[PDB]
RNA sequence: CAUGGUAAUCCUGCUCAGUACGAGAGGAACCGCAGGUUCAGACAUUUGGUGUAUGUGCUUGGCUGAGGAGCCAAUGGGGCG
RNA sequence: CGUCGCUACUACCGAUUGGAUGGUUUAGUGAGGCCCUCGGAUCGGCCCCGCCGGGGUGCCCUGGCGGAGCGCUG
RNA sequence: CGAUCGCACGCCCCCCGUGGCGGCGACGACCCAUUCGAACGUCUGCCCUAUCAACUUUCGAUGGUAGUCGCCGUGCCUACCAUGGUGACCACGGGUGACGGGGAAUCAGGGUUCGAUUCCGGAGAGGGAGCCUGAGAAACGGCUACCACAUCCAAGGAAGGCAGCA
RNA sequence: AACUGCGAAUGGCUCAUUAAAUCAGUUAUGGUUCCUUUGGUCGCUCGCCACUUGGAUAACUGUGGUAAUUCUAGA
């Protein structure tokens, strides 16, 4: 196998990403990020395929309340893939999952990173497209 | 092992330089610089800006074998090579001697016909 | 790798296996109903240019 | 692999069916035994190799490599006829046909065994080496002797003693 | 070199191993491998940023009789560099 | 006969930009299809035309091979 | 403006003697008519609602005019001019537990309710949307996209539509 | 078995939608389409195979692939 390699953080705790997934949910707040040690005033950030937490804001009311397993699988800051290509996306997208990584809608919408897809199996095998 | 073409520029990118773009529909694409980039979601037209390499396609500013193979060689059931040459060939004047057979034994039964009718 | 070829000429086709990458450098990245020289394959392949009539991905 | 309906023609051919139940210890196996069993043959059965197989017809079995509930699988195979004279017993055709059946030998004694044992003939007992005899192949093959079920001893996990255990071929 | 300073740190995943142990449920460790956090020390090939090379275009108003060429508007703005 | 006192019911008002349910739409994106202009991976033939050839008699009937006409059409 | 396929088979022979002529069909067809129709049209006719009275007309509304397309008539749509059209004779809007009718129940007469349902017409084939062939489909026991469900999957893809009989 | 021709647009089910819409009666298409059936017409034109022209093609043989389909390819 093999663990990930480190990419361009670029996605702090405060920011505001979409859902691309058809639970219905439409925004996604994070709320912290699984993992990070922390540091003095550094908040912690996420990239894409990082576990991290986020809750809801526009999307299905019964949803909305609560604090949500996540992982994200796109974002608009740029992070060199090792080999000396650099990729973005439009947006900074992600998928709610479950607490062990079963994300809990039944599909994908748009493109995934390679490295969020095998570094969660379940969801590249629902990714719309890879990339 | 794979060199890309700029989707913009239409450049033979090197693997240490350039960044890629990923579309939310799916579609992607790499561009090569800064510039190209810019231009692209500026969604400028490229065969309008004066050094995209399509630009001097469209313009004119730079710059089929169909071989044949009538084969035919094969054997039939029932025959071969010699034997289908065989019989392809009785030529000299070999034929007319079954053909004037055929037309008089042909003859020979209408008259042999005309003799049972009356 | 399996290679299917055959002689519509003469019949007789079969199916071969082969691995050897050098070899397949040959044919790499060419257009099907290419004329291609195979002439690499063994000592005794020679003379012999071949046209690609196409191929079967791996899920078929 | 074969359709559906030929099932027919060997399953009344009789004294060509056989009819098997693996017993043995918990996580002995007798789900990898089973599905090495499924990979290759196949009545329609294909041949899956990513460990866990057709064995477990359940959630929460392959999230634990646990059996609880004894699954059936109907199995084909042709036979070359070197076994044809092997086979001391009656012999009809070479499309032996299996009805196997992998039940759980769960200290618990989930009654499935029971169940198995009563639909089978034969018992395929499945034990350790490096493990010894379990206590609970010992409870299976105790039924099996009082149901008058013949069994026959397939001991596993050889690749313990040849490699964790470094064990010489004269101790194994 | 007398001396003085001193710097590394921790956590994952694979394997070990579903193994030891345990009735079962459960369930590690050492060697090794691949990473990552924090800190430190550098560095600009690449990616980004800066940009008054006031580099090159574009453009507002005004000004040099106009074209060309330019200039002023406390960096005229703006695109790229 | 009313107020006040007790108990159940029933609706009503109610901050919560309550929430949900469909439809109608505004602006914006827009898969997909069809149409249009292109586009040309391929697949044909004429041009075969080096010829061996030749026949009404080197002025070919041509038997097939071979380049390729590097064109001309689909 | 028949390069077709069967079933009987026969007839004239001077020139002859191998050709010339005819039967019964079937399959054909450009088009006409007929039939099965279909589509759009004429007039009249529909439950409740005013704590729905003014609507419609930029974004076709009401026409004229020349056109596009359609199988055709027709702002179907486009381009230019007119500002039109409906309405207390209830327009418009809202509800309808509304598919319509033939009819059903009740029965002095009169009327009141019920007609989802075997007959007829219309519509739909999960909710939209677009198509190919076909004379005829905007078809769904046809295809394509989306949404929503939802099957198998060696995770690489493949396949769905019981408001058909059960 | 395949190619070809036709049918698969019938029927069956349900009434969600639908309030001059559907539908009922009436009446028009002299403003349209109509496979099929049936009856018409099929020498009306002057104009080097016709005693019959060309090419492909399934089915069929052989070689495969795919976890997998009424997936198919190559010869
Ligand atoms: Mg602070
Ligand atoms: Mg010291
Ligand atoms: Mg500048
Ligand atoms: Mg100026
Ligand atoms: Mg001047
Ligand atoms: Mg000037
Ligand atoms: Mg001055
Ligand atoms: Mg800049
Ligand atoms: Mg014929
Ligand atoms: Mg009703
Ligand atoms: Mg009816
Ligand atoms: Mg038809
Ligand atoms: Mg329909
Ligand atoms: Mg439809
Ligand atoms: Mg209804």
């Amino acid at each position: 196998s093999g663990a990930k390699f480190r990419i361009s953080l670029g996605l702090p705790v405060g920011a505001v990403i979409n859902c691309a997934d058809n639970t219905g949910a439409k925004n996604l707040y994070i709320i912290s990020v699984k993992g990070i040690k922390g540091r003095l005033n550094r908040l912690p950030a996420a990239g894409v395929g990082d576990m991290v937490m986020a809750t809801v804001k526009k999307g299905k009311p019964e949803l909305r309340k609560k604090v949500h397993p996540a992982v994200v699988i796109r974002q608009r800051k740029s992070y060199r893939r090792k080999d000396g290509v650099f990729l973005y996306f439009e947006d900074n997208a992600g998928v709610i999952v479950n607490n062990k990584g079963e994300m809990k809608g039944s599909a994908i919408t748009g493109p995934v990173a390679k490295e969020c897809a095998d570094l969660w199996p379940r969801i590249a095998s629902n990714a719309g497209s890879i990339a | 092992m794979k060199v890309e073409l700029c989707s913009f520029s239409g450049y033979k990118i090197y693997p240490g330089h350039g960044r890629r773009y990923a579309r939310t529909d799916g579609k992607v694409f790499q561009f090569l610089n800064a510039k190209c980039e810019s231009a692209f979601l500026s969604k400028r037209n490229p065969r309008q800006i004066n050094w995209t390499v399509l630009y001097r396609r469209k313009h004119k500013k730079g710059q089929k074998r169909t071989r044949r193979a009538v084969k035919f060689q094969r054997a039939i059931t029932g025959a071969s090579l010699a034997d289908i040459m065989a019989k392809r060939n009785q030529k000299p004047e070999v034929r007319k001697a079954q053909r004037e057979q055929a037309i008089r034994a042909a003859k020979e039964a209408k008259k042999a016909k005309q003799a049972s009718k009356k | 790798m399996k290679l299917n070829i055959s002689f519509p000429a003469t019949g007789c086709q079969k199916l071969i296996e082969v691995d050897d990458e050098r070899k397949l450098r040959t044919f790499y990245e060419k257009r099907m109903a290419t004329e291609v020289a195979a002439d690499a394959l063994g000592e005794e392949w020679k003379g012999y240019v071949v046209r690609i009539s196409g191929g079967n991905d791996k899920q078929g | 692999n074969f359709t559906v309906d030929q099932i027919r023609a060997i399953m009344d051919k009789k004294a060509n069916i056989r009819n098997m139940s693996v017993i043995a210890h918990v996580d002995h196996g007798k789900s990898t035994l089973t599905d090495s069993l499924v990979c290759k043959a196949g009545i329609i059965a294909s041949a899956r190799a990513g460990e866990t197989r057709f064995t477990d017809t359940r959630k929460d079995e392959q999230e634990r490599c646990i059996t609880i509930k004894s699954t059936a699988i109907s199995l084909f195979y042709e036979l070359s006829e070197n076994d044809l004279n092997f086979i001391k017993q009656s012999k009809d055709g070479a499309g032996f046909l299996i009805n196997l059946i992998d039940s759980p030998g769960h200290v618990d004694f989930s009654s499935e065994v029971t169940a198995a044992l009563r639909v089978t003939d034969g018992a395929l007992v499945v034990v350790d080496c490096v493990s010894g005899v379990c206590v609970q192949t010992e409870t299976v093959l105790r039924q099996a002797i009082a149901e008058r079920i013949k069994p026959v001893l397939m001991m596993n996990k050889m690749d313990r003693a040849l490699l964790e255990l470094q064990l010489e071929p004269e101790e194994l």
